RNA sequence: GGCCAGGUAGCUCAGUCGGUAUGAGCGUCCGCCUGAAAAGCGGAAGGUCGGCGGUUCGAUCCCGCCCCUGG
């Protein structure tokens, strides 16, 4: 790349010779880098299918087991099926009155 | 293409011609035309402008030489006994012409004030101005040149402009074709106020001309669809005359430009009753004039210059040498009107809206009148635009109107454009808007829209006018009649809705899904439908895989990405792409949304009869011929995926965080799936597991490819995962559990498998083989030391026996192990831990 | 899409709307542009009388913007009953309205066309916490189902009558929150959504 | 009109912590044979305020529960003594706390609708019933497995549930340290919403565990829902297409000075050029001092409408620092 | 549909009408530094200058076609 940009500090009558030079030079560096670069690529692929197995089976839930109590999953599909046919939830304390 | 411009003073004149002195605030105007179903898009005043803003004369012109462009210092008749010495810079004008002259002191819109200044070595004392200085019109490049005759020098030029008028920008639905000219908003105006409207386009207004003889032989091709198509001549117009200003500036402030009288006379009339019109040099039609159909391979050049492939549906004018006109769309060159027309032929047609609507949009060309015949034009003012136009042009250029008159009405000739007439109920409208009107509320409004209304006991008979082919059905008349009276009189009223089922099990499952995963850690995106541009290239996948079957857009907002997702990856990596190009480098995105997966070509049913019910046989035809649009979920990470903080560095995103994905969204489903080992690009085909509900897979996950991440600019390790939700079973269990008063024994089995034994199928073995006794199962170590052999590894379990209706031994326990053990050495191969 | 929507044919009601055709050309196969195709598809399908709503993404050819988007969600509403009117319709928009911007909202219905509505109208809304000061903006558009629908789909239009409404999503997000950039609710950054909460 | 946005909370707060890894049990409202006499309470406690059942089911528990934490310590020890001695527990349910001496209230005709002010005067002669959220930690917070050995239950877990809480409930929670039974007194915070008070969490008292036979390091949670208001923010933010810049800063403060309190302190000086926030390193030693601590904290700078210079993450760092200056009396690492 | 102006590093943008984009700010990396950081100081990496062709010994730059944005 330096013998590229050196070209525009020779005179103009010479650029023409001298970089038909460096071009030809430029593709056979490249042309051996592509190459390469496709047999190193085709080995990588080629390695992750031979190798690297992981067991996919292993446990990854390092989060405990938790649920919901059946009555409140009961008591929330009953609500959910008086609300859908338009009815409302009323609340009222545990503690009551006789008068009520 | 729906727009409608038009000044105030201009409709207002219209409506006083029936209601004298009527007049409206813009304000309160723009709430009424909003209120009767007029979409009001802008409201610009004229002007404003203050001070000494006068008409004057360019009485001479003085070349200012020496600089970049044409300097002008001008001597300007102001009206007095001194002329002004103005400096102007453009060069569309004479001297002789009228021009408007802002005077020192002036104000001009945008509040710039006028003053004298030493522009290019002389002094100016004031300014000519342009159309668009005076907030009168778009035109910047030259100032304004008003006609001769429009003023003499000295007027005041607000008033000669007409600065205080106001131009209504209008959006006309398709279904009001009328309202496409002053005649048709002038008469909504007079609706909404209850005022007497006297017709623009009716006899009194129009008085008809002499009709003593044809005006020019004719054939019309019937099949065309054409309805009317009327002829006048008007002979002997002066090329010198021009337009009065009163006409040019209503074209301007209608959004035409003036050319010249012949032209102007069609295009004002055009905006002031809604039938367009065109003007032919009469001298140039050579024959006899024809309507037909284009025939195959033929072209046309337009008033543009521009020569059209025609279509065998496209109606033309032609006469024996050329055409004339593309038939409602535009007229041809050859018998268009220049500088030296002196006898014009205008022409009055009505063109069936279906085919001008197809020319002009193949052609691309929605002239002002293609998109009014496109609308339906009514059809019985033809001929009243035709005499209102031949009066008004051989008014204007000094011409004579010839009592000749071609008018082809079909064969037979029709006298009578009335729609079919209408019955329906005098409280039909009553009961659709749930409104008690007032007594006779609905053959009132349904006459004021200009149709007939007869009454047959309670039964209305109701026939539309001609320009009103809209109204065809009883619910037609109902829009009539509550617009007119005000939607805002329709009270509030809940509906019976009936009860309900709520949400379905897969709305509802689609709920925890995401609550899930957001209290996961992840973050929920819209995947776009449209796949990047050559993604499926990048993941490298075979020319044959099954999501290469895409289906296609013809028409996308980015031509490099006209194909439909087949799967949710592409558009979650490119969201992710775009959170970590910008500083969020530890991201976990999810989506659920459908794709759309092709099972053959692109194919298309036919048109089944609106007029009735598709039977179910159809129904199933038409769903058979869209592609499968399953429900997916899907989510991919890069990154950390726990954060750094005061415990530690954080874990960067591996392919188990994937497989834990997978468990969220099966616990969230209320399934249970198994992971078995796959290879499927775009994953590592060692870090890759394909998910199976039961039998049936259901989608894979894991890490991604490193090729593929290379490929595609993706941060290192990008796991992702994706399951086909439509492929999960609804489940609705319910369990029956049974708690063991009795105590538990706990024990550890080590087993020694092969490298590539699943511990999930070693653990399968154990359970199968313990029976009933096992309560729980836990691996908690994997080990692959020097004592374990190569590819090898030791697991151990956490069992746990209980028994349901006594306490176990340890000999009990060990008997259920070693049968366990067994089974893990006949299924796995395992070997106890020596 | 168009034609059991009494969408006429070869005319600006239905060649206004620029659509995403699916190639080939002349396929009659579309990305739809209103979620008002499941009008058809519920009444073939259920029993009278219906009352369902359809939430869905929607395609136009409209560039990506500030204030559009090409691929929006909107709520398709159709209600088909035995004496439904007008009233029945401002009392669905002015609840769904109450719900979505508080007890503050009152409407304002103003005609307009649509192919499939006869009366067809635009509603607007007006709350107190109005982010850019109290005024009537667009939501949506509504009206009562063309008779030419029901037709279309088996029902009687003198037994039966229903009306209609649909509003986009994406659109009423914006003034409802203050939303500046629309581009931000689609374009999928992180930083956007988290601000939002976890969300149930 | 649907659920009332107190019982959607509910339905969040019950989801949030399910999936978390907490187990919804049912709690009884009796209250244990002298249970607070187990937990040390004085004897002026507003817990003992306690409303009695003049005909229980088993004579030694006649008082009705003021709290939800014994019943779930209750059936904490059911699943410990049965072999799952890792378990973590919540309930959602409504406690009773009388104002007054149990006050009854004479009959009202019931041949005609009782007046507001009978209807108020009877609802007033009622005990308090506000309803409450409480969990029970023990053993292993973090199961063990191939990944290493778990990790015990700690009293940062209960500040976590308390986090999980405020997070369904779409409020912010401030945790200040606090003495209260039955709660360690190092191991305690009161949770507050804006400036009220709502609960404790954290780990429990090591007397009171010895006492109930209770799992060493059991910590717990209880908070007052109503307490809590109900809020349905409307956030309108708008993502800035400029890059950021990325800084730290360590600061030394007393050891008694709480970490939000210094972050809270940060983001006041640094502006609203601050995007984001986060510590991740705590540490003490002789190059710090006795009794001192230096705190770590990753600093996300970004404009709203231009590209930052080093300089500009650099002006709004100092006022930072300068912020927790005044209000921690933090010093700038050297 | 018009002649144009634009598409340039991970982000937001300068700059070039033939041989080095001595690119900036932030982003990434290294050293000094710190228990570990950051700042600071001192340094590197990274663009195939929108795509495909063409002209040319050689194209971000000149020509053609095409994709995407503002007038
Ligand atoms: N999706 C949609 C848009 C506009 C409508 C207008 C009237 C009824 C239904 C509609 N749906
Ligand atoms: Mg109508
Ligand atoms: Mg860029």
């Amino acid at each position: 790349a330096l013998a590229r940009q050196a070209l525009a500090v020779l005179p103009k009558e010479q650029r023409a010779e001298a970089g038909k030079r460096v071009n030809a030079a430029r593709n056979a560096a490249q042309r051996s880098y592509d190459e390469r670069l496709a047999t190193l690529r085709a080995e990588r692929d080629a390695a992750v299918l031979v190798a690297e197995g992981i067991d996919v089976t292993l446990p990854s839930t390092r989060v405990p087991a938790g649920a919901r109590h059946p009555i409140i999953m009961l008591a929330e599909h009953v609500a959910d099926t008086f609300i859908a046919m338009g009815w409302e939830l009323a609340e009222g304390p545990e503690v009551e009155t006789e008068q009520f | 293409s729906n727009a409608m411009r038009l000044p105030y003073s201009w409709l207002r004149e219209v409506v006083a011609v029936g209601a004298s002195g009527w007049d409206v605030t813009p304000g309160e105007l723009e709430q009424t035309l909003l209120r009767i179903g007029h979409e009001v898009e802008e409201v610009i005043p004229l002007g404003p402008v203050d001070g000494p803003v006068t008409v004057g004369r360019v009485a001479d012109i003085e070349e200012l030489t020496g600089y970049k462009k044409p300097i002008r210092a001008c001597a300007v008749d102001i009206g007095d006994r001194q002329y002004r010495e103005i400096i102007c810079g453009a060069t569309n004008f004479a001297v002789g012409d009228l021009v408007v002259v802002a005077l020192p002191g002036a104000t001009l819109p945008g509040g710039f004030t006028i003053s004298a200044r030493k522009a290019y070595g002389r002094n100016s004392d004031g300014m000519i101005c342009s159309a668009a200085e005076l907030n009168l019109g778009a035109d910047h490049s030259g100032i304004l040149v008003l006609p001769p005759g429009a003023a003499e020098p000295g007027a005041d030029g607000a008033g000669v402009l007409g600065l205080d008028d106001v131009v209504f920008h209008l959006a006309i639905t398709p279904d009001r074709g009328y309202c496409m000219s002053v005649r048709g908003l002038a008469r909504e105006l007079a609706c909404a106020y209850d005022l007497d409207f006297v017709d623009p386009a009716s006899n009194s207004r129009v008085p008809p001309l002499p009709i003593e003889g044809p005006a020019w032989p004719l054939t019309v091709q019937p099949e065309t669809g054409v309805r009317r198509f009327a002829l006048r001549p008007v002979i002997g117009i002066d090329p010198a005359a021009v337009s009065p200003w009163w006409l040019q500036r209503r074209l301007l402030l209608c959004g035409i430009r003036a050319t010249c009288p012949a032209v102007d006379v069609t295009n004002y009339v055009m905006l002031e009753l809604g039938h367009p019109m065109h003007a032919h040099d009469r001298n140039r039609i050579s024959g006899t004039l024809g309507v037909r159909f284009a025939r195959s391979g033929e072209t046309a050049v337009t008033l543009d210059g521009i020569e059209r492939k025609l279509d065998t549906a496209d109606v033309l004018i032609v006469d024996d040498a050329a055409t004339a006109a593309i038939g409602g769309v535009m007229g041809a060159a050859s018998t268009e009107v220049r500088a030296d027309s002196t006898d014009v032929l205008l022409e009055a047609a009505i063109w069936d809206p279906a085919a001008v609507s197809r020319t002009q949009r193949r052609l691309h060309l929605p002239s002002e009148a293609a998109r009014r015949y496109e609308r339906t034009v009514d059809p019985a003012i033809s001929v009243a635009a035709l005499d209102r136009c031949a009066r008004l042009l051989a008014d204007i250029a000094g011409g004579e109107v010839s009592p000749t008159l071609t008018d082809w009405r079909g064969d037979p000739p029709c006298d009578d454009w009335s729609p079919p007439p209408i019955r329906m109920g005098v409280d039909v409208p009553d009961r659709i808007a749930g409104v008690a009107y007032p007594q006779g509320t609905t053959a009132r409004r349904l006459a004021q829209i200009g149709a007939v209304v007869t009454h047959d006991g309670d039964t209305l008979t109701v026939t539309p006018p001609s320009w009103r082919p809209d109204l065809r059905q009883p619910a037609d008349l109902v829009e009539e009649v509550l617009r007119l009276e005000g939607l805002e009189v329709i009270p509030s009223v809940l509906p019976p809705a009936p009860a309900g089922r709520g949400l379905t099990a897969g709305q509802q499952r689609r709920r925890t899904i995401g609550r899930s995963l957001a209290l996961s850690g992840y973050v929920e995106i819209l995947p776009t439908p449209f796949l990047p541009a050559g993604v499926f290239d990048l993941w490298g996948l075979e020319a044959d895989d099954s999501r290469r079957m895409t289906t296609r857009v013809l028409n996308p907002l980015e031509a490099d990405r006209p194909q439909l997702a087949t799967t949710l990856l592409p558009a979650l990596l490119e969201a992710l792409v775009r959170n970590v190009s910008r500083g969020l480098v530890d991201v976990a995105l999810f989506a659920i949304a459908q794709v759309v997966q092709p099972t053959e070509q692109t194919r298309g049913v036919g048109l089944i009869p609106v007029d009735r019910r598709p039977t179910d046989d159809e129904i199933a035809m038409l769903d058979a011929s869209l592609p499968r649009q399953p429900q997916h979920v899907a989510a991919v990470l890069a990154g950390l995926r726990e954060p750094r903080g005061p415990w530690g560095p954080g874990r960067p995103v591996e392919a188990a965080d994937a497989f834990e994905a997978v468990r969220i969204i099966a616990r969230a489903s209320r399934v249970d799936v198994t992971l078995r080992p796959a290879q499927y690009l775009p994953w590592h085909p060692g870090r890759c597991a394909q998910v199976f509900v039961g039998e049936s897979s259901v989608g894979h996950a894991g890490q991604l490819h490193p090729a593929v991440i290379e490929r595609s600019g993706l941060p290192k390790g990008t796991c992702a995962v994706e399951l086909n939700l439509d492929a999960i079973p609804c489940s609705a269990p319910l369990p029956a559990p049974r708690v063991s008063p009795y105590p538990a024994v706990f024990q550890d089995v080590s087993l020694v498998v092969a490298a590539d034994i699943p511990a999930q199928a070693v653990a399968d073995a154990v359970r199968a083989g313990a029976g009933d006794l096992l309560e729980d199962i836990a691996l908690f170590d994997v080990f692959t030391g020097p004592q374990i052999g190569e590819h090898r590894k030791s697991l151990t379990f956490a069992l746990r026996f209980r028994a349901p209706d006594r306490t176990l031994t340890e000999d009990d326990a060990s008997a259920a192990r070693d049968a366990a053990v067994q089974s893990a050495a006949e299924r796995v191969g395992a070997v106890l831990r020596g | 899409n168009f034609d059991a929507l009494n969408f006429p044919a070869d005319h600006p009601a239905r060649g206004e709307q620029d659509t995403f055709y699916i190639a080939p050309e002349d396929s009659r196969q579309l990305l739809r542009t209103h979620t008002s195709p499941v009008q058809i598809r519920t009444l073939l399908a259920r029993e009278l009388p219906v009352y369902i709503i359809s939430i869905g993404r929607t395609f136009r050819t409209d560039e990506l913007d500030a204030t559009h988007t090409p691929i929006f969600h909107q709520v398709e509403g159709l209600a088909v009953d035995r004496g439904l009117s007008m009233a029945h319709l401002r009392g669905t928009l002015d609840a769904f309205a109450r719900a979505e911007f508080g007890p503050s909202a009152r409407t304002r219905i103003r005609p307009h066309f649509f192919p499939f509505t006869e009366p067809s109208a635009e509603v607007d809304v007006w709350f107190a916490n109005k982010i850019g000061g109290a005024a009537w903006v667009e939501w949506g558009g509504c009206g009562m189902v063309h008779p030419n629908v029901l037709r279309a789909t088996g029902i009687d239009p003198d037994l039966y009558s229903g009306f209609a409404f649909g509003m986009g999503l994406e659109r009423t997000l914006q003034f409802r929150n203050g939303i500046p950039d629309m581009r931000d609710m689609v374009e999928g950054d992180v930083r956007f959504s988290l601000p939002f909460g976890v969300g149930a």
